[PDB]
RNA sequence: GUUUAUUAAAAACACAGCACUGUGCAAACACGAAAGUGGACGUAUACGGUGUGACGCCUGCCCGGUGCCGGAAGGUUAAU
RNA sequence: CCCC
RNA sequence: CGGCACGUAGCGCAGCCUGGUAGCGCACCGUCAUGGGGUGUCGGGGGUCGGAGGUUCAAAUCCUCUCGUGCCGACCA
């Protein structure tokens, strides 16, 4: 209702402003994913002494692990091999834990939160795209290449 | 039992009186829910059996404060 | 064992994979002792009316004998997947290797 | 088959049994008996809740398989049983690794039969697989509603359900009761109809028929006197009321459902 | 076959059958301030309610009234 | 359209 | 009690505002049609728009009030 930002919104915010947002809002999502804290006196203190300056510009910095992330990927393209499904759809459709454990087995460092896919699952036999995001401000692009074992 | 574990709003009677003074009796009982707050101190979450206006409470005072109390009082979180 | 003209309609989807598709049709009759006569590939021609909405459609034929038993499981073959569509068999008549 | 019993005595003028000679008339098999005590129309609070029932045989529950989660391992049929639980009969069928298990009739299998279940399956009666690895348009049995409940839905002798279409990550299926709804394409079920597809025309002749299969009498409320069913009272058959529950409610009439939770779900209902 | 133990045992009750109606399963319905439980370790060839009441020939007209099921066009209409 |  | 909606020749009705000369079936009278008839046509009477008063250059069609006649809500001498 009055709440203080921690660092940049997906929308209606830049930093360090109030705004008369919903406690629906508030207390389920922005508070507790460290995003925002109520509009009370220590955490102001907090934030135009430890914040403005030092965190806000410190959480600037992992942006750089974020574009690294980005393009880690030697190779930026991953063949799945799993099964073929009689010669039209596939067995095992590949989700998240498929691919957490290929790129965790091949050094892109991507977790099972990373993944975003367009369209739900994948179920065809074929080179899809796939957009991964370390970051709500870092979105990478990788490519699969669905083959079967 | 149907108590805020924040506020010990519990409970009490009344009547239900009509258009003609009938006066029955009748409850009334808190908005009483089930919500998953979030603890930073232990980095967790905590279930309570709590009320609206302990909804707004925990807002205005935060989530130590009111664990301090719960504790002092001799409640489980 | 009884000489046939078995033809069927494929999706265009996979009529680029019917050389893949074609080695496994046949190999159920050649193991089997069959005589296949031709191979008429038809090929990608346009539909004359919407088949399930659609616009194009891929003709084979088989021109091969073989017995029922295993003629019944090409043909429940072709019917359990989506990939052939709109098929046809013949009966008892003699082969033809011509007629393109 | 149907044997119009011959009547060489009242009880069985009227009587039919429908008798497979098919089945297993030995034993069944222990390792899946489970005792099954009968707590006739009582709760944990005695007062009994649903009127019209009573006592009855004493039965055993059979542990059958809804899940049918060994899900790539080739099963032979080894025989028939009836459980006298359902309505329909149980097929036991054993693995090639071990395990025996039970399952239920698809109206078409014989014992020696081999099947299998699994997403790397065929398309047979007693094969159970994915709706979204279906063929359209086919008639099933022991349908899920969750992927990994068990199985819910139809299957009760004879029934079947006839799915009609998959919409994307979901599949419209139509009951055999006029509805149709939507359900999720990761289920699993059975193909072919269940068993015993000729219950519906087994007749009891007999009060005994019934009254030891369980039920126990239910009795007309306008015999009642009105202490006890609205409709009660009356000097001389004389009802003058509208046909209510024993509790108010009316029947022959009003729509009791009211879920809301499910509705989504729900396509078309009956009519 | 059952019943008015202790003035009525029957043409009364129930009955296998028939029909209607409800219920998609965390069923509908009942015992419970509730958690839960029976229904059912069943899932519409199943279950609950109602009526009539083996089998056989059959089940006529009326939706004005009441109740029930559908429509939200319009009039009326509570809190705030 | 009906009707001798 | 407040709000609304009916009322046009015997009957049933648009006209029920976007104010301009009361019209349309049904009845009724008369021709005509027919070999003799029914409908069919061409016509003829029969209404002052429930009453009252305003707004109006004009009412019906607009406002008010009433008289019926229904509906929905109200109502603790
Ligand atoms: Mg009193
Ligand atoms: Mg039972
Ligand atoms: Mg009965
Ligand atoms: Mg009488
Ligand atoms: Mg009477
Ligand atoms: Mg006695
Ligand atoms: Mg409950
Ligand atoms: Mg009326
Ligand atoms: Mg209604």
């Amino acid at each position: 209702m009055q709440v203080i930002l921690l660092d940049k919104v997906a929308n209606l915010g830049s930093l360090g402003d109030q705004v008369n947002v919903k406690a629906g809002y508030a207390r389920n999502f922005l508070v507790p994913q460290g995003k925002a804290v109520p509009a009370t006196k220590k955490n102001i203190e907090f934030f135009e002494a430890r914040r403005a300056e030092l965190e806000a510009k410190l959480a600037e910095v992992l942006a750089a692990a974020n574009a690294r992330a980005e393009k880690i990927n030697a190779l930026e393209t991953v063949t799945i091999a799993s099964k073929a499904g009689d010669e039209g759809k596939l067995f095992g459709s590949i989700g998240t834990r498929d691919i957490a454990d290929a790129v965790t087995a091949a050094g892109v460092e991507v977790a099972k939160s990373e993944v975003r896919l367009p369209n739900g699952v994948l179920r065809t036999t074929g080179e899809h795209e796939v957009s991964f995001q370390v970051h709500s401000e870092v979105f990478a692009k990788v490519i699969v290449n669905v083959v079967a074992e | 039992s149907r108590v805020c574990q924040v506020t010990g709003k519990r409970p009490v009677t009344g009547n239900n009186r009509s258009h003609a003074l009938n006066a029955t009796k009748r409850r009334f009982l808190p908005n009483l829910h089930s919500h998953r707050f979030w603890v930073e101190s232990e980095k967790r979450f905590v279930t309570l059996r709590v009320s609206a206006k302990g909804m707004r409470v925990i807002d205005k005072k935060g989530i130590d404060t009111v664990l301090a109390e719960l504790r002092a009082r001799g409640e489980k979180y | 064992m009884r000489h046939y003209e078995i033809v069927f309609m494929v999706h265009p989807d996979q009529s680029e994979q019917v050389p893949g598709m074609i080695e496994r049709y046949t190999a159920a009759i050649t193991g089997a002792e069959g005589k296949i006569h031709r191979l008429e590939d038809w090929g990608r021609r346009q539909l004359a009316y919407p088949i399930n909405k659609l616009h194009k459609a891929h003709y084979v034929l088989m021109n091969v004998e073989a017995p029922q038993e295993v003629i019944d499981e090409l043909e429940t073959t072709f019917r359990f997947n989506d990939a052939v569509i709109r098929s046809m068999v013949m009966r008892t008549k003699h082969a033809v290797t011509e007629a393109s | 088959a149907v044997v119009k019993c011959k009547p060489t005595s009242p009880g069985r003028r009227h009587v039919v049994k429908v008798v497979n000679p098919e089945l297993h008339k030995g034993k069944p098999f222990a390792p899946l008996l489970e005792k099954n005590s009968k707590s006739g129309g009582r709760n944990n609070n005695g007062r009994i809740t649903t009127r019209h029932i009573g006592g009855g045989h004493k039965q055993a529950y059979r542990i059958v398989d809804f899940k049918r989660n060994k899900d790539g391992i080739p099963a032979v049929v080894e025989r028939l049983e009836y459980d006298p639980n359902r309505s329909a009969n149980i097929a036991l069928v054993l693995y090639k690794d071990g395990e025996r298990r039970y399952i239920l009739a698809p109206k078409g299998l014989k014992a020696g039969d081999q099947i299998q279940s699994g997403v790397d399956a065929a398309i047979k009666p007693g094969n159970t697989l994915p709706m979204r690895n279906i063929p359209v348009g086919s008639t099933v049995h022991n349908v899920e509603m969750k992927p990994g409940k068990g199985g819910q839905l139809a299957r009760s002798a004879g029934t079947y359900v006839q799915i009609v279409a998959r919409d994307g990550a979901y599949v419209t299926l139509r009951l055999r009761s006029g509805e149709m709804r939507k359900v999720e394409a990761d289920c699993r079920a059975t193909l072919g109809e269940v068993g015993n597809a000729e219950h519906m025309l087994r007749v009891l002749g007999k009060a005994g028929a019934a009254r030891w299969r369980g039920v126990r009498p239910t009795v007309r409320g306008t015999a009642m006197n009105p202490v006890d069913h609205p409709h009660g009272g009356g000097e001389g058959r004389n009802f003058g009321k509208h046909p209510v529950t024993p509790w108010g409610v009316q029947t022959k009439g009003k729509k009791t459902r009211s879920n809301k939770r499910t509705d989504k779900f729900i396509v078309r209902r009956r009519s």
